[PDB]
């Protein structure tokens, strides 16, 4: 569940 | 009169943030370009609103404090800010960034895309009445903060820490509106109607993915994980 947002949100 | 020291330095923060976004060269060459279909037009819309989620959380990440927060209630603000944050920065984009005569196939592509009217309608409505307003830089940046850092979300675990962020946001452009428009007094009030105008697109927008189906070229699946 909220993939995309944890990943972008816990990137660069 | 003017901003104290840690209010221009929240401001700039807030300002540097905002001006990254940049609507890519590919984006802007396809609203010339592509074929003027109901399903060209929508791929490209669907890529926009995409686009769009990339340059909120990088444009969140840099919100002073945005970063102290709970992991879990990071990804609740986001979530729930989404919808408003995208018709807020379209509605800047509709009348400041964007070309008259882009902007002109931009609105042809969206009014010819498959998107009923009873979307179509309140999108417009509420661009022009941003328009009327004329607002600043400044104000479209703090009012995108204000937007983002609302303590009401559902599934936020700690509200205040959230409302310690929001309310010096809501300071700022107050004090904004006392030093700008000191012959406008109801600048603020005009400021915070669009606030309550942009929660309406919440309802607006949940409706407007459960009318696409599967067997339709409108179905979105990464778009629809993110919108619930
Ligand atoms: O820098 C970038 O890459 C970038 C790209 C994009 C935006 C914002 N933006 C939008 O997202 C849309 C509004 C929603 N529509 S839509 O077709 O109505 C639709 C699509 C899917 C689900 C819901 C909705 Cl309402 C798509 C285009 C739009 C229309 C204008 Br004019 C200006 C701006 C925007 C901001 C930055």
């Amino acid at each position: 569940d909220h993939q995309l947002l944890r990943y972008l949100l816990d990137k660069d | 009169m003017e901003l104290t020291p840690d209010q221009q330095t929240l401001l700039h923060f807030i300002m540097d943030s905002y001006n990254k976004q940049r609507m890519p060269q590919e984006i802007t060459n396809k609203i010339l370009k592509e074929a003027f279909s109901a399903e060209e037009n929508f791929l490209i819309l669907t890529e926009m609103a995409t686009n769009h989620v990339q340059v909120l959380v990088e444009f969140t990440k840099k919100l002073p404090g945005f970063q102290t927060l709970d992991h879990e209630d990071q990804i609740a603000l986001l979530k729930g800010s989404a919808v408003e944050a995208m018709f807020l920065r379209s509605a800047e984009i509709f009348n400041k960034k964007l070309p008259s005569g882009h902007s002109d196939l931009l609105e042809a592509r969206i009014r010819n895309s498959g998107i009923s009217d009873e979307y179509i309608t309140p999108m417009f409505s509420f661009y022009k009445s941003i328009g009327e307003l004329k607002m600043t830089q400044e104000e479209y940046a703090l009012l995108t903060a204000i937007v983002i850092l609302s303590p009401d979300r559902q599934y936020i675990k700690d509200r205040e820490a959230v409302e310690k962020l929001q309310e010096p946001l809501l300071d700022v452009l107050q004090k904004l509106c006392k030093i700008h428009q000191p012959e406008n007094p109801q600048h603020f009030a005009c400021l915070l109607g669009r606030l309550t105008e942009l929660r309406t697109f919440n309802h607006h927008h949940a409706e407007m993915l459960m009318s696409w189906r599967v067997n339709d070229h409108k179905f979105t699946p990464l778009l629809c994980e993110i919108w619930d």
